């Protein structure tokens, strides 16, 4: 998988450049923005349980069809599987989060995820929609605007670290659907 | 690509863990270090050009016999080669520098290095000459402060005893 | 025992390497970190009695049928008990601020805790209200600065998403 | 495996005991101490080739016997064994050093080792040699005091670290003979 | 779907046998066993919505704290989804009576039970309130045959064993 | 895999019913039937070695081809393995008989044999008619009235169960080719 | 031993279950099928001897080549020797009648029989000639009831088609 | 595994003598009893949690010392993996109770079980305690004499059944102490 | 195939390693050998027929209840299956003589030879004396030479330990 | 596999016809030329190193853009996979040349080569060129007339051996592009 | 230790074969060509001191910069353990000869040394100048028949491959 | 394993000395009675099942409580397992016979048997009877003095790989008993 600096690393290769300049900058702002990019993680793996839950329990009561016989939520076990799914997703878009790059996602999670669905009869836009769920209370509480919830830190602008997360749910999101 | 990021997050995906304080500690580390490895990597990319002729000089200067017919430096095209390749390194050195680890040079400079130098008949010593000069020609804090210096020793420390 | 040093050099074991750049990168991390989480530990450490009586009594405030015939706290050595869980969950934390991770509270509290609890009928959501309470009671300067504050929290999250 | 931060947590706990104090005094002098501790861990890696081909040579040459036929580094095959060996040694040595706690150097190397070497009539006593000259080594390179190459670093004291190294070194010796 | 037939069959196809006389006879037991367990699940499909009722009230009536605000009867919509989850459970008892083993229940109740009642905080000890208060209503010969009544508890046995 | 009674439970369950009345009505008449099925089944593996054999042997009588070089049962090692196969279809057939239900059969059997048979070069047109002589062979066994094989049991009207296996062999048969 | 029982708690010890409703209702099959068996096994017992003779009479008489030099019956010690086998497979069959499954006859005649026949040179189709004439000579109810006969038979059947 | 069954049939096979007259009055026993036995195993699993859980508890309130740092019950991991062992002993014990015969305890559960423990180092004495506790319980449910809870059942003598059942537990207790 | 040539390179290519001096070695041991068996696979081609019928006569001479109802060669399509099955197993040697190994005779002629002759009741046994009858007819010098005969025995009795 | 004499046999065999005549006489032509053969081979393996070394160099030389930025030789991990793929192409042609049959290249090497090379980006027309510069050396070992290496042995036409070994590269080429 | 014999014996081990023709063949091989490589393992014995010392001079007059100080030949001991070298390897070529296959050279000489010359700073073109200097310096017959001379050629020419 | 010569390349190595000479001269002789070698392992293998009934039979018919309930040859399963550990023996002999050196034999089969049998109640004082009578056999087809079987063979002497082979036997024999 690659971070941040490695992307700008394989991106120079591919011109055979040594990285400076320029390429550093954006590097440099990386680095000065860290701290407000490890407490955005933070608050995601922090809230886990509550964004995936609230996610997967919003799916279903905008369609009830999913836990009626037949539905892909019907039994526990098929529940437990997408609460799991969930969680699992999540995971991966708080590790790109973390290493400022899809890569992660895309290769260990993305990577084949709408075949396995469309293989399982997993409802892909039912999934799209506890993803975007996600990204709603994920980007919440990046921001520190969750309504249920609300923490101590130094005021200041994520705008940014949230715009990034968004950005990394709607690749699950457009990916699956 | 090895990082405190991608080492840090491999483990825990490993262990289907979300990124708890540990990972968000050795990340805080990048942030502290950074500064000295990315001034190292800025010397290394505005300097290179020189840093390898004199690296090849250095060889050669060794080397002598490299020249001779038959051995890797024995026409204009192959010296060239050899100086491009120390450039390579260099290059991967930078790129290890940003990363802030040793990802960049193991995938691209050091994997599979063995078997062709061994098939090319390229000696090791020659290389371990190029990087053993540029390693004790750095000068602090004239070239770079001194934990740049530091991180520029050990990448290329790294990079001689990987020929060891 | 899951901590910045342990996670690097595990990785670094697996791939049988000597430590490198990126490890001794991670390290710094701690380094820049251990102010913050030994500053909570060493209040948790200093104040754990009352922390823990106002967490159990949070709890039983809360489920007060807890103390009816049958369930987990309907004898005075049962409620004697849970804050005694209380108190070694806090411990653990303590133990997790000190080594900088989760490994403390994995192995020793987490690992098993959902067969026990479901074997012995202590329900989950007592001990969250326990430490839901303690969390939101956290109070910043007054307790403890920010980051003591900010570590000390996660380590209770961390402990809550165990449970749910 | 355990760290010096863990080590102090396992020996709290047997006691019920929460971690502050005096406790937390020995820590924060690790932390104190924590840039000095990873110069001394670079040391030994950046000259790991030169450490383990320097020791595994020079037990030889104090006993030709073991690369006459016969010896147990007679032939390149076990030529090469030994010193991956030596290797792996230095290698846990210095995960130990960089950890502050012998646990990873005692349960991953020296856990069966010597029962290892007596079955594979690998001779104990040149092996203790061998990881002795790697701690005369180590230590001269932690201090920087290595004859052959000297290292330029902000002057200061590092004899705790070089003692605690050579502790390790002493651990691999008599666990072996 | 675990029951006699299934299980024999399973272990003759994994040692690739035809069916034996041990696979002839142990579905004997079906046969015989059969007329017990038909009648409880016949019992348990004319009358369930009376059975589930009374199970659900009995539930709230020993937890009435799960009608309080952020627990998991706090809504009407919520107390429903109780009555039906216990009306599920009976449905999944009727289908294991039916089919003589417990696969219907394993399968589509109990299955990641576990992880989905600690995800949306459902109390086990609830559900074991209902099945416990359902197996203890249980008058024979008044509701069905000694027979069937220990069939029908059994089952239910195994749903609150599964609950602990 | 499923049984008579789980099939019927499946069913039930996609209509969020219980089962009762005239679902267990059928399954009555299972059990009420279930000696005679026993015996079916035991007809059917206590001449297993006669149904094979005679099945295999008559494919190839009437396809003497199939012995000729290039054919399918040309050489020891591949007479062996359609006799094996021969063997395989009897055993998940006389597995569905004793379950009721054609899952097993369809799962663990005939899931995929085509396939597999057509990438082998296994001719499945010849393999059909070993199915349908196998079909003749147990349908007679199960009624009694086997040419050379007579056995003593309670007379009654098996025609049911003969009528069931035979649309085993069916099933089998119209998957192949 | 392969048996009902043991069938049914292998099962279930592979999947680390209780027993349960269908291993309790796959021993009833045992409680109701144990009489038919258990007469057959008592008749077989009480009536080997001559059982054995006749078997083994009618496997010399349709095979009369096996008295020839060099072959099974070749001296009055192998055919004693034949008799003898003919016995430990009614034995086993005993065995077999008794546990309810072939379990004996399959690890104690069975198994390694095709091995062991090959390297003596004792053809398979003799032993099927004194089981195919023990099988068809039973006569219902003379020799025992029609379903102690239906498990003698089925028992037969069974080693002859481990022959075939 | 053997039953009681095959237990009749070893011990005949020693002497090469078929199993009849005395022999099988045992067995008919066994057959006639045959319901008795379901319902002792049928209350043993059916009790299962409450039998396990008190017994631990049992053998904790009665030795502290279990749960104090250093005991073999302190941690959640440990409590959890006694709780387990204690389950699986009595899972292994009900089958033993099943088969009427010891043979499934002693070659898949005790067969080596005091060596594990002494190597773990759990408190074999304390073992031997759960495992007696388990046994008043498993012996006062077959007898319906348990204090908590009566079942309805066809009143008779089931003393053989507890008797048999007690010297199963017993078994485990004298291979663990 | 199993030769020479198959097993040196089957073990030279699981080693990953390029023919060496051993490789070339063994197959100097085809280029000594071949004239002895190339001989003997020639006077088989050329008197196959005569051989065959020869093998089958003995076979049928020895074993005449073959002949009866119900037997291996109770009918004329029987008995020529039978010389058929002789001259195939003669015509997998002359191919084993020709690749110089057994893997002809193996692949196409033993595999599963067993469950056939089992299944279609075909006594080891008669094989045996064809093959016995055969290989104790062979007449040296008469019939090929001291070097081709050893090579047709040896065949024969590969064979014929096939069947034992 | 299958050899020279393999490969004959599975011709006669699919007439069921022995092996005598026309037949015999190609193959004791093989024995016949036999020690050339060997020597053919043993030219290749002598020359190994040489063969592929220079093959995949010519490549290069004739198409820098192989190890430029992108190239599928550039980076040594990249070259030294490109130089193993000649060895292994090699070997597999010295085995057929030493079988004197294409089985052993074809089923183990060929087979499916071209659909992982196009995979894995391994540019097909490159690769046919590494494969005709080694055609070009073998043959030339094999007549003697390699311009740096002249061995002494009894002169003769190996022009049917080179005619053999060209065809092995040949089919390669052709299989790869 | 690979030779015609144990790679034949180890392919018929894997497959639990008993010797059979192929096996037998291949060891006509050994037989045919023992008198060349014995006869060459002889002359080796017989003059390997001055072989030893043409190559070790030839190695050291091609490569003079050995000599120089940090180099591998910088010391007369060292030079010494270079000749040593060069005759270690003759010897294994000896016992390759002897043997009839790799196994000595491969296990005794060629394994590890590739890990051992590179921590050590022994180049490989050194040994392979001394390796290729005694090849070409092979005259026939002067030196021994041309068989004996191919297979001493090949042995080195596998050695050379072994470095390169 | 090792074999003839390199067992010779073996004891030379010990001393660091070339082979030549007197060494060469043992294994000349090796070569000059190669073809008295392939006849003998011919010869065992040619009569391998003969070899090994006739001594497991005659194990049997002079200890028959072998096959007595409680015999360690007693029930199909145990015989089988009895023939094949003969065949094994005789297998892993003539493979030491073909390399004239019993390396094969002491590492691959003999190595560990007694523990084995031990273990598993084989009686090891049988065996040895068992491999002595397959001794006799094997002897006397190599010097071509079997009773029931005579081959054509140009007459010579072979009363050294008798010897030899006899000795392997024996070996197998007191690494038993």
């Amino acid at each position: 998988m690659l971070d941040a600096f490695s992307r700008v690393v394989v991106t120079s290769d591919a011109k055979a450049a040594y990285v400076g300049g320029s390429d550093l900058q954006s590097l440099k702002s990386f680095i000065n923005d860290g701290n407000k990019r490890l407490d955005a993680v933070n608050y995601i793996v922090s809230n886990a349980s509550c964004i995936v839950s609230d996610a997967v329990s919003g799916m279903i009561c905008e369609n009830p069809g999913l836990i009626a016989p037949g539905g892909n939520c019907y039994t526990n076990r098929r529940m437990a599987a997408c609460l799991r799914d969930g969680e699992i997703i999540l995971r991966y878009v708080s590790y790109a989060l973390l290493a400022g790059d899809s890569s992660v996602l895309d290769d260990r999670c993305l990577n084949g995820l709408k075949e396995t669905y469309i293989a399982l009869g997993v409802p892909t836009a039912s999934s799209s929609r506890a993803v975007s769920i996600m990204k709603a209370t994920a980007t919440a509480f990046i921001t520190n605007t969750a309504s249920g919830r609300k923490v101590e830190v130094a005021a200041g602008d994520c705008q940014a670290l949230q715009a990034e997360a968004a950005s990394y749910f709607d690749k699950v999101g457009s990916s699956i659907d | 690509m090895k990082s405190v990021i991608t080492t840090t997050i491999s483990a825990a995906d490993a262990a289907g863990r979300f990124p708890s304080s540990s990972d968000l500690e050795s990340i805080q580390g990048n942030i502290q270090r950074a500064a000295a490895r990315l001034e190292a990597a800025q010397k290394l990319s505005g300097n290179h050009e020189a840093v390898v002729k004199e690296a090849g000089d250095a060889c050669f200067a060794k080397y002598s016999y490299l020249k001779n017919a038959g051995e890797a430096g024995d026409s204009p095209e192959k010296i060239n080669k050899c100086y491009r390749d120390i450039d390579h390194y260099m290059r991967l050195i930078n790129y290890s520098l940003v990363v802030g680890g040793t990802g960049p040079v193991d995938e691209w400079g050091i994997a599979g290095s063995r078997e062709v130098y061994r098939a090319l008949n390229l000696p090791g010593s020659a290389y371990i000459a190029a990087f053993t000069f540029t390693r004790d020609r750095l000068c602090v804090p004239r070239d770079m402060s001194s934990q740049a210096g530091v991180e520029f020793t050990s990448a290329l420390d790294y990079v001689i005893n990987s020929l060891c």
